């Protein structure tokens, strides 16, 4: 009634960026698709000359 | 610094296949010189 009455008396907000580091970029990209063919070409050339041992030993 | 490993890994495997081609192919000389 008196004394104190003179003054006065959720779910999901879904953030995303959190506490990780900063990020950067560059545009000098992508030789790498050539080596996948270099590697599998030269791999064949190994077997090709293993065959050239065998095809001369068989003579 | 991630993509720089993705190069280096393909680089070391290219060196391995190239050294395999060398160290295999020299054995044709070792046969042909024995055959002569």
């Amino acid at each position: 009634a008196a004394a104190a009455m003179t003054a006065t008396r959720m779910p999901s907000s879904g953030s995303s960026p959190s506490v990780p580091s900063s990020i950067i970029a560059e545009e000098k990209l992508l030789a790498l698709l050539a080596e996948l063919e270099a590697l599998s070409r030269q791999l064949a050339a190994l077997t090709q000359q293993v065959s050239e041992l065998r095809e001369q030993q068989q003579q | 610094a991630e993509e720089k490993l993705l190069a280096l890994l393909a680089e070391l495997e290219a060196l391995s296949r190239q050294l395999a081609a060398l160290t295999q192919q020299v054995s044709e000389l070792r046969e042909q010189q024995q055959q002569q």
